[PDB]
DNA sequence: CAGTCCCTGTTCGGGCGCCG
DNA sequence: GGTCGGCGCCCGAACAGGGACTG
């Protein structure tokens, strides 16, 4: 008996048709049990062929979670709707939730269930099971309520969303909720023992309007990662090589850095190995060098209009760095990564939890998703990325192929 | 027209335009017989009905004889209909294969006589199917038919039919759950652990159930007895193989013969293991005609008769069993060239395979094993749903020197080390710190656009120099040719520093393999060294010997 | 400064195999 | 003269994106 919002997609563009992937033997089984219990509760229902539209999907399972999870790829059909998630019923960002000493997130994906979906774009919403050896042809369904995962869900569940934390954000003013796709943010200054607390009393406010875990978050702790220069007594040749590469490519960014003293340093043919002792002028700017990379970017501002960038290097011995800008050598934020699960065994699992630490960053700090690239073959990570994928949202990527310059972000 | 049982799926056009209106083919008057043999059959069976003037669409239409069977088929040239019918999206994602089977007690295989014209056509949409049969005199203005049901030929029938059939055996299925019923398209694998008494009572009632819906199984089509012919195989009770492969043996062989042998061989590689396809692949490639006749290399007829002698000896494949691991091992064939081995008793194969692409002009033995070991992974889960575990021929420490040092992320799911040569090793380890007493030499090379001459030297801090011109070149081969200089000059410990990116890159990813002959030749003088140390340094900042080689190499 | 070109990688069109 | 859909392989042509050099 509610009534549905209309959607439409953006003009010119037709509904997604993304091939779906083959999946593993636990992830259909599980997916077939979800299915035909969402079918049962009028959810979703089967198709046909004359749908020309799908979308792919699979199964994951959050961090210490036993019970799987249904996920749909639906980033081209969000590519494909944006003009309504934004111009018409977007979600304002709190710039003080990157403040706060503590922040959870609450998967509250169930709660779209029960908002019916406008009958004229459930055609989009399809997506097929495959089955192991293909043994039966695509069992093909459709949304009929609001999918998880599809940037028009939370735009229309707000006005719902905000009737309902509304006893909630007048008891505690002080307390910041965000909700970005199926997650809910909650940031408080509060202690750790009684921040929990509160959390607790949010979920029993959630359960009695037809709504249960939660990952915490210390953006206040959050560091960065900034461009250093070694502290060496004893300069050869191939160091002070090294270091003029470095501040040459360095440079880029800080403007005012010279290397004509240093250069000057590597006027003969020597040895590398050579030890060169280093003038009163090398010594003066070097010291300088190292100031201005202590000074902030001139000019370096986030722009909500445009898109965010980020770029990951795989640093060796279970580290990894990365830089998060919209425009070239104007980065928002830099950072590196350490003792990941998968560190010193697996490079795709590391890779896949530095996405998602990146991604809820860029989810806290501004609200958007980035979008990577990544240091990886694109055959390798398409096979093996979603074996460790733990998150309800899917960022975009694409593969480049940088071979090392001169180890720029990491000493 | 009386109502069919079967549920039917809405089709729509294209938003913009009509229905097709081409004019008949002259056909030959021995299949005008075919057709109006069985256009006043199926107009008898209310497949298809008369149409006047009203109706006006038409599309051409003709027939083709059946395989082993004095039948025709009528088949019909929707290519002006398909362009503006609405697209579908198919439900055949793959196509089955016997490794993935279980053992089963029961096994029976039928087929549903004349499928497509057992399954009914959208109303709305009967009107666009209409063409002409013309009759023994061109003067006769014809009958003219629309179709009832699916027709052969719309990009929509096959669709249907698979997505019709899935919803007619869901209620079978949901009763009889420990029935296992491979579908596709009329063929239906039917198995089952149940006794070999209620195996055959369950057969009839799949056989009266799919009856109550317009389809039908004849006993002609019924299979009962081993070995069973299903998908283009011979399932036995414990072992399967593909149905006898012919290859030509053509005296002159033209192009399009060996894309049909290439064909062939492919097909065969899934369980003859150690086929090739190199050299016979070599042969089609810069080639214009498929009717040009093209002669057979000495690697290409030996290649031939390797393959030859493998499909004498009888292969077999066995079954899936779940409650043992999956094992697959990697063999390095030729130079490019990779077999595998799906298996879970020793010798004995699930299935076999070959990866040989090669990716990008520079690469090397691991690399290929990785992209290997990527499409094995992505097979096994499309058939069985799980990663084999792997036995590779590689040293476990020389993987673990590569993963480590790349910069790209990499990784190999649960593996062992076999030791089968040819073992996949690295064949030089770039130095990570300057040689203590080694020659350092400071290498550079550039060329000129329009005169395509350059130069390509170094300078050495023990003094040593050499610069060398050269003609037809680019700034890029030239600062390759400075490194093969440097490298030939030197003795088996050496420094080398570089301005080029370029270079620095392609060297850096230790390659074994090129596309260029200039790499291939630095790739030989690096696996003679012992210790190399390559280094970058920007160029044009008066850096070292860098900007003293740089003035030398300048025209 | 934007314009090329040298290089490399990806994507897609088209032939065959196989199945219904 | 020659129908549709699916999957696989092989090739070349067209597309494309980055780095060093030049008016």
């Amino acid at each position: 008996p509610i009534e549905t919002v209309p959607v439409k997609l953006k003009p010119g563009m037709d509904g997604p048709k993304v091939k779906q992937w083959p999946l593993t033997e636990e992830k259909i089984k599980a997916l077939v049990e979800i299915c035909t219990e969402m079918e049962k509760e009028g959810k979703i229902s089967k198709i046909g062929p004359e749908n020309p539209y799908n979308t792919p999907v699979f199964a994951i399972k959050k961090k210490d979670s036993t019970k799987w999870r249904k996920l749909v790829d639906f980033r081209e059909l969000n590519k494909r709707t944006q003009d309504f998630w934004e111009v018409q019923l977007g979600i304002p960002h709190p710039a003080g939730l990157k403040k706060k000493k503590s922040v959870t997130v609450l998967d509250v994906g169930d709660a779209y269930f029960s908002v019916p979906l406008d009958e004229d774009f459930r055609k989009y919403t399809a997506f097929t099971i495959p089955s192991i050896n293909n043994e039966t042809p695509g069992i093909r369904y459709q949304y009929n309520v609001l999918p998880q995962g599809w940037k028009g869900s939370p735009a229309i569940f707000q006005s719902s969303m905000t009737k309902i934390l509304e006893p909630f954000k007048k008891q505690n003013p002080d307390i910041v909720i965000y909700q970005y796709m199926d997650d809910l943010y909650v940031g408080s200054d509060l202690e750790i023992g009684q921040h929990r607390t509160k959390i607790e009393e949010l979920r029993q406010h959630l359960l009695r309007w037809g709504l249960w875990m939660g990952y915490e978050l210390h953006p206040d702790k959050w560091t960065v990662q900034p461009i250093v220069l070694p502290e060496k007594d004893s300069w050869t040749v191939n160091d002070i090589q090294k270091l003029v590469g470095k501040l040459n490519w360095a440079s880029q960014i800080y403007p005012g850095i010279k290397v004509r003293q240093l250069s000057k340093l590597l006027r003969g043919t020597k040895a590398l190995t050579e030890v060169i002792p280093l003038t009163e002028e090398a010594e003066l700017e070097l010291a300088e060098n190292r100031e201005i990379l202590k000074e902030p970017v001139h000019g370096v501002y986030y722009d909500p209009s445009k898109d965010l960038i980020a770029e990951i290097q795989k640093q060796g011995q279970g580290q990894w760095t990365y830089q998060i800008y919209q425009e070239p050598f104007k980065n928002l934020k830099t950072g590196k990564y350490a003792r990941m699960r998968g560190a010193h065994t697996n490079d795709v699992k590391q890779l896949t939890e530095a996405v998602q630490k990146i991604t809820t960053e860029s989810i806290v700090i501004w609200g958007k998703t980035p979008k990577f690239k990544l240091p990886i073959q694109k055959e390798t990570w398409e096979t093996w990325w979603t074996e460790y994928w733990q998150a309800t949202w899917i960022p975009e990527w694409e593969f480049v192929n940088t071979p090392p310059l001169v180890k720029l972000w990491y000493q | 027209v009386p109502i069919s049982p079967i549920e039917t799926v809405p089709v729509k056009l294209k938003p913009g335009m009509d229905g097709p209106k081409v004019k008949q083919w002259p056909l030959t008057e021995e299949k005008i017989k075919a057709l109006v043999e069985i256009c006043t059959e199926m107009e008898k069976e209310g497949k298809i009905s008369k149409i006047g003037p009203e109706n006006p669409y038409n599309t051409p239409v003709f027939a083709i004889k059946k395989k082993d069977s004095t039948k025709w088929r009528k088949l019909v040239d929707f290519r002006e209909l398909n362009k503006r019918t609405q697209d579908f999206w198919e439900v055949q994602l793959g196509i089955p294969h016997p490794a993935g089977l279980k053992k089963k007690k029961s096994v029976t295989v039928l087929d549903v006589g004349d499928a497509y014209f057992s399954v009914p056509l959208d109303e709305d949409f009967r009107k666009y199917t209409a063409f002409t049969i013309p009759s023994i005199n061109n003067e006769t203005p014809g009958i003219r038919y629309q179709y009832n049901v699916l027709p052969q030929g719309w990009k929509g029938s096959p669709a249907i039919f698979q997505s019709s059939m899935t919803k007619i055996l869901e209620p079978f299925k949901k009763q009889n759950p420990d029935i296992v019923i491979y579908q596709y398209m009329d063929d239906l694998y039917v198995g089952s652990d149940l006794e070999i008494g209620q195996h055959r009572t369950k057969i009839e009632e799949l056989r009266q159930h799919l009856l109550r819906w317009g389809l039908t199984t004849p006993d002609k089509k019924h299979q009962k007895e081993p070995p069973f012919l299903w998908m283009g195989y011979e399932l036995h009770p414990d072992k399967w193989t593909v149905q006898p492969i012919v290859l030509p043996e053509k005296d002159s062989w033209t192009v399009n013969d060996i894309c049909k042998l290439v064909g062939k061989l492919n097909w065969a590689s899934q369980i003859y293991p150690g086929i090739k396809v190199r050299q016979l692949s070599k042969l089609l490639r810069g080639t214009k005609a498929l009717t040009e006749v093209i002669p057979l290399t000495e690697e290409a007829e030996l290649e031939l008769a390797e393959n030859r002698e493998i499909l004498k000896e009888p292969v077999h494949g066995v079954y899936y069993d779940p409650s043992k691991d999956l094992i697959a091992e990697i063999q390095k064939q030729g130079q490019g060239q990779w077999t595998y081995q799906i298996y879970q008793e020793p010798f004995k194969n699930l299935k076999t395979g070959k990866y040989a692409r090669m990716r990008g002009a520079h690469t090397n033995d691991v690399k290929q094993l990785t992209e290997a070991v990527q499409k094995i992974t992505t097979e096994s889960i499309v058939i069985w749903g799980k990663t084999p575990k792997f036995k590779l021929p590689i040293q476990k420490e020389t993987w673990e020197t590569w993963w480590t040092e790349y910069w790209q992320a990499t990784w190999i799911p649960e593996w062992e080390f076999v030791n089968t040569p040819p073992l996949v090793k690295l064949w030089y380890q770039l130095e990570k710190e300057p040689i203590v007493g080694a020659e350092t030499f400071y290498v550079d090379g550039a060329a000129n656009r329009e005169t395509k001459l350059g130069k390509a030297g170094y300078v050495t801090n023990k003094g040593r120099q050499k610069v060398v011109p050269l003609t037809n070149t680019t700034n890029q081969k030239t600062e390759l040719q400075a490194i093969y200089l440097a490298l030939q000059d030197s003795g088996l410990e050496v420094n080398i520093v570089t301005n080029s990116q370029y270079a620095l890159g392609i060297i850096q990813a230790q390659p074994d393999k090129s596309e260029s002959e200039l790499v291939n030749q630095i790739i030989e003088q690096l696996i003679k060294k012992e210790k190399v140390y390559l280094a970058w340094v920007p160029a044009h900042k008066g850096i070292g010997g860098n900007e003293q080689v740089d003035k030398l190499v300048s025209a």
